[PDB]
């Protein structure tokens, strides 16, 4: 019973510890930053052929090909240049909540209440696309998955534990375990060293893929965590909740530096993502239109309202070209 | 993946005769297949393509309408028919299967072809020389050009190079121009601007030596050129 | 205009009739979620129908091809992807009436109804509920009084009143009561009658749903 | 339809 | 009651770190985004030409 | 004597019908060809707004002609383009009707025969069938109709047999039973197929719903006798008028008799084309899916 206490203490120390550095707020430092205030965005493209909700959508390194998870079973690998299908994957399990496209281009990846993460060869002397490892392990439905490299790829469960696996052994490797909640997002670093999952508790934690060891915790979300983006430098990750706030936390620091929020939006945030200078933030939402956020300033530059029904994945382009949105009408767009 | 193709044997002037392929170890019906000839000691010319789905059918001018193309997907069989052959079409007739997506390789694998004897606009494709002197250990180069620039508004650059060694079928080694075919040593390269084209080989080995080929697919007809030796 | 796309194209096209071919497939079948608490009725349910994640059953009746996700083995919270079943056609859950004394299950049974019957996803989707383990009420409800679990219960300690309290107690939990119908059955030894029940059920709500997509609801 | 007629 | 061991020894770890005032992230955060303003394109529309979108 | 007002009513009823027309089908055809997600009834619907939406734009030159009291102020080629469009969309909207209600009877009657075995593909593809018979039937029309002049007169847009040949009295006889027998079909597949077809199916959907209990408000039986009889007030007078006029055509024409049918047919065509402007509100905005979409639109 004493070490309840003891922590209850350490807790405290953390809050003094860090109130200390907190000099000054950056809406102070940016105060005298020019605002950039006129992002308009039109849509381009308009990838159609899926038949149900869209869950997630993963761009390219080459920022071209991009591959989009749907309801209905299907992958589809989209040209984003010409609206062109290049593949159609079937999946075993209509149920898939997480796509992730390798760096590489050899090997795209799904999930979702299945349990199991299956990695898809995309280029085979056959022409077809196969299956080359169905990775088992996980009590609860995925969540997110992202690939490493080639051969490494890590995700998030929801029995609270995110997990790293070799794919050639389908083997776990390192578990990450201390999260009290249900795992939503990962976001991996530039450098491919440190990745961020934020759970169902309120709570971001930052993991040493090396070690296994949670490195850092972050706290200040009254409810649940959707969506969680790195900064390009890597020394910062922006997080989404249900309660229509995004957040910027510093690695470093250890604190918050701005609140995302305005009070005409009651929805939750379903997708965050960076653009490639860092400047703008692009936020998914639930009220149909997905909002574009000055990182600095915590104005809304813009919105776009391209959806039917849900934004639900959102993602930028590695060269910053363009925003592909998608939701739950079945239909992708790209914003340029 | 192995390609085997049935049919070939003499034919007398003026009949008709019906050639074979059939397909294992890959995905048929994804795949456009196409048809090469290579005339006894002359080099390789396109004669048809069908493709995936059979809704696409294009012939070489010298076969048109005297040929015909058909594919079974659900018996994995490729149907080439030839009516009123002549003492032109005696050749060995090669089998190639080709998919077009973005990032794919064209004519990756030829089959071993069989021999067909007969008893008794387009963009030209020019390689300067029919012959070159080549030692093991040495770097070499091959020259192409074009009647027209293949640069195509999308910014690829169709030209494709192609090795056929003595007594085998003809091999895929860059596509594109710039990219290096799956399973070739990265010893080969290539580059072109514009119209004048180039294949190098950093290295060369015992395995290297035979005739290579160059290949346009801005346009069709689909045109080869003449044949570059390299003997030891 | 073009030089090597257009072969992509034609590719773009057979691949977009694949899927169109395969969506029409797909929306043929019949869409069912199961439900409950007590894993016994579940696994008996899906028994009595003609046959480590969510299982996915296919069972035919009268030319109309089921689909039934079962989702009792996943352990998370239910918020964060139940609404991956916004468009079933209707919800199965499964109750044992044998378990109104044994430890509260009752309670917890009425109030994970109250939570999915609710819910913003299923405003509209019917709620077909099985009352199972017939038999050990019947033989239990002479000994241990129906007062234990209801306090407020004011009746004989009769199958046929004690039944009629239980299916009237669950199914007053839809606050909405105009755009969603639940059905109620006890469950017998037959497999025919249950699936009976079930077709019964599933061409209310496909007429339903036809007759709401064309105006005349 | 139309009586023209 | 191993929780509340396991929970102990993770705050420990992560209390000893050498935390840096937020002035200086604030200044990281602004040099980043000016020095890679100009290379962005969603900030600044591109000319029609050199979109790979039209 | 006050046979002005009638006269003037079927200007004033096809005017009201061209403006609620062109933007009630137009909204139609963009809310559900555009918008909205394609499902069998959205192809019924659209394709009964394209018929009605062709019909209501070519109803202001129909105005013009009838105020001048059958006097054609346009050439041969507008003559024959506007009497074969709303004679292809005449026979259209009937018959997209009675398709219509077809398809709702074959969903509720046999609703696992619907579930599994019928689709956009099967849809599209027999949707062509009313509108090839509604080409079919109007092949009299560009077979047989031109612009006669009358000397010291103006042009009137009429049947002419003249070009066919033989005697005039053989004229005269292909004249007679071919109108006739268009009169006729003009009842019998016009009428009679597509009524009884639509009371049928909608009776028997009456019957089983109430069957079953199903009927939970007044909306149930408020639509389907609105659609009932929607069609049958907007058709009936002018089936007959013109059923009568068939079947009396030789006294009509040889001696001048029966002059009241004349003067009732534009009256009671107005009604007829009004029900082109009806169905986009019976058929369409009564459904709440496109109500909602129509407002998010806007
Ligand atoms: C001149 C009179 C002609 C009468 C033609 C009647 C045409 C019959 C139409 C039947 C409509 C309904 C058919 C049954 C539908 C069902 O089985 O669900």
């Amino acid at each position: 019973d004493q070490l309840r206490q003891e922590a209850e203490q350490l807790k405290n120390q953390i809050r003094d510890a860090r109130k200390a550095c907190a000099d000054a707020t950056l809406s102070q430092i940016t105060n005298n930053i020019d605002p950039v205030g006129r992002i308009q965005m039109r849509t381009r493209r308009t990838l159609r052929g899926h038949l149900a909700k869209i869950y997630a959508m993963h761009w390219g390194t080459d920022s071209r090909l991009l591959v989009s998870a749907s309801q209905d079973g299907k992958l589809i690998i989209w040209d984003s240049y010409t609206t062109n299908k290049v593949h159609a994957i079937p999946l075993r399990s209509s149920w898939v909540m997480t796509c992730a496209y390798a760096p590489s281009g050899n090997y795209v990846a799904c999930g979702g209440l299945d349990n199991i993460c299956s990695i898809y060869n995309l280029k085979t002397r056959e022409g077809n696309v196969r299956v080359s490892r169905e990775l088992a392990g996980h009590t609860g439905y995925l969540s997110c998955c992202r690939f490493l490299d080639d051969n490494q790829i890590v995700t998030s469960s929801g029995d609270t534990t995110c997990a790293l696996w070799d794919i050639e052994t389908g083997q776990q490797t390192t578990t990450f375990t201390g999260h009290t909640g249900d795992v939503m997002s990962l976001s991996l670093a530039p450098d491919t060293r440190l990745f961020v999952s934020g759970a169902c508790d309120a709570s971001a934690k930052l993991w040493d893929v090396r070690e296994g060891m949670c490195r850092q915790t972050f706290t200040g979300h009254e409810s649940d965590i959707n969506a969680i983006c790195f900064f390009p430098n890597g020394n910062a990750f922006a997080t989404g909740s249900d309660d229509a706030t995004c957040r910027l936390f510093d690695l470093r620091a250890d604190q918050e530096l701005m609140t995302y929020s305005h009070d005409n939006i009651i929805c939750g945030i379903t997708s965050v993502s960076f653009s490639k200078s860092g400047r703008l933030l692009l936020a998914g939402y639930d009220d149909f239109n997905c909002n574009v956020w000055d990182a600095l300033k915590a104005d809304r530059a813009g919105v776009l309202a391209g959806h039917d029904n849900r934004v639900s994945c959102l993602g930028v382009t590695d060269d910053g070209m363009a925003v592909a949105t998608g939701s739950w009408d079945s239909f992708l767009k790209i914003w340029n | 993946v192995q390609l085997v193709e049935s049919g070939g044997g003499l034919v007398q002037p003026g009949g008709s005769r019906k050639l074979s392929c059939s397909a294992s170890g890959f995905a048929f019906s994804s795949f456009g297949m196409h048809w090469v000839r290579q005339a006894p000691e002359k080099g390789l010319e396109w004669v048809a393509y069908i493709s995936s789905g059979s809704g696409t059918i294009y012939y070489a001018d010298t076969v048109k309408g005297r040929f015909t193309i058909s594919r079974d997907d659900p018996k994995n069989t490729l149907f080439l028919q030839m009516t009123s052959l002549r003492s032109e079409d005696t050749a060995m007739y090669y089998c190639v299967r080709s998919i077009y997506y973005y990032g794919s390789s064209p004519f990756d694998f030829w089959g071993q072809g069989t021999t067909l004897t007969v008893s008794s606009s387009d963009i030209v494709m020019t390689q300067a020389t029919s012959s070159v002197p080549v030692t093991p250990g040495e770097s070499v180069s091959i020259s192409c050009r074009s009647s027209k620039s293949l640069l195509h508004s999308n910014g690829n650059t169709y030209l494709y190079w192609f090795l056929q060694r003595p007594g085998q079928s003809p091999q895929l080694l860059i596509y594109r121009m710039s990219n290096l075919a799956s399973g070739v040593p990265e010893r080969f390269s290539g580059s072109g601007s514009g119209t004048a084209f180039t294949l190098t080989i950093s290295r060369l080995e015992a395995e290297d030596v035979g005739v290579y080929y160059c290949m346009q697919h801005l346009e069709y007809p689909l045109t080869f050129g003449a044949g570059t030796k390299l003997e030891l | 205009l073009s030089a090597e796309d257009k072969a992509a194209v034609e590719r773009s096209k057979m691949i977009d009739r694949n899927l169109r071919e395969d969506g029409e497939k797909a929306a043929r079948e019949v869409k069912l979620l199961l439900l409950g608490a007590g894993e016994s009725g579940k696994s008996t349910i899906v028994k009595q129908m003609k046959i480590t994640g969510i299982v996915e059953t296919h069972f035919t009746f009268k030319d109309l091809h089921f689909k039934m996700f079962d989702v009792g083995a996943q352990r998370s919270e239910r918020k964060k992807w139940i609404h991956c079943f916004e468009g079933v056609t209707a919800i199965i859950f499964c109750v044992a009436l044998s378990d109104y004394d044994l430890v509260n299950r009752m309670h917890e049974s009425m109030k994970l109804f109250d939570s999915i019957c609710n819910n913003k996803w299923f405003t509209d989707t019917s709620i077909i509920l099985f009352l199972n383990k017939k038999d050990l009420f019947e033989e239990k409800i002479k000994k241990s009084p129906l007062t234990i679990c209801y306090p407020e219960y004011a009746g004989s300690n009769t199958y046929e009143e004690a039944a009629a309290y239980i299916q009237c107690q669950f199914e007053d939990l839809n606050k909405r009561k105009d755009t969603k119908e639940i059905y109620t059955h006890f469950t017998c030894s037959t497999d025919t009658k249950n699936v009976q029940f079930v077709f019964d059920a599933v061409t209310d709500v496909i007429i339903k749903n036809n007759l709401k997509d064309c105006g005349l609801f | 339809m139309l009586f023209i007629i | 009651i191993a929780q509340a061991r396991k929970l102990v020894e993770q705050l420990k770890m992560e209390a000893n770190i050498d935390r840096i005032k937020v002035s200086k992230a604030a200044a990281d955060l602004m040099a980043y985004c000016e020095a890679h303003a100009k290379e962005d394109p969603l900030l600044t529309p591109v000319p029609a030409s050199e979109n790979p979108f039209r | 004597a006050g046979y002005t007002v009638l006269r003037i009513l079927p200007l004033v009823v096809l005017g009201v019908t061209f403006v609620l027309g062109v933007l009630g089908n137009g909204l139609v055809i963009w809310v559900a060809g555009f918008r909205m997600t394609r499902t069998v009834t959205t192809i019924c619907y659209l394709n009964l707004a394209l018929a009605d939406f062709s019909f209501t734009a070519t109803l202001p030159f129909l105005i013009v002609s009838m105020a001048m009291g059958e006097k054609w102020p346009f050439g041969w080629f507008l003559c024959k383009l506007i009497h074969i469009v709303v004679d292809i969309n005449l026979f259209g909207s009937v018959f997209l009707i009675g398709f219509i209600a077809l398809d709702r009877c074959i969903c509720v009657l046999h609703p696992v025969w619907a579930q599994n075995h019928r689709t956009v593909s099967l849809a599209m593809k027999v949707i062509v069938g009313p509108w090839i018979l509604a080409l079919v039937l109007t092949l009299p029309v560009f077979l047989f109709l031109t612009t006669v002049t009358i000397p010291n007169g103006d042009t009137y847009c009429t049947f002419n047999f003249a070009s066919w040949g033989g005697t005039p009295e053989e004229r005269l006889k292909v004249a007679i039973t071919m109108l006739t027998a268009r009169g006729i079909i003009r009842f019998v597949i016009g009428f009679s197929l597509p009524m009884s077809i639509v009371a049928i199916c909608y009776g028997l959907i009456a019957a089983k719903i109430h069957k079953k209990g199903m009927i939970k408000s007044s909306r149930p039986l408020r639509v389907l006798t609105a659609v009932v009889a929607s069609f049958f007030i907007c058709w009936f007078p002018f089936q007959l008028v013109a059923l009568l006029g068939t079947v009396w055509l030789k006294e009509m024409l040889f001696y001048g008799k029966y002059k009241i049918i004349d003067i009732l047919v534009n009256p009671t065509s107005s009604l007829a084309f009004f029900n082109s402007c009806l169905n986009p509100m019976l058929y369409v905005f009564v459904g709440q899916d496109f109500r909602e979409r129509l407002i998010h639109s806007l």
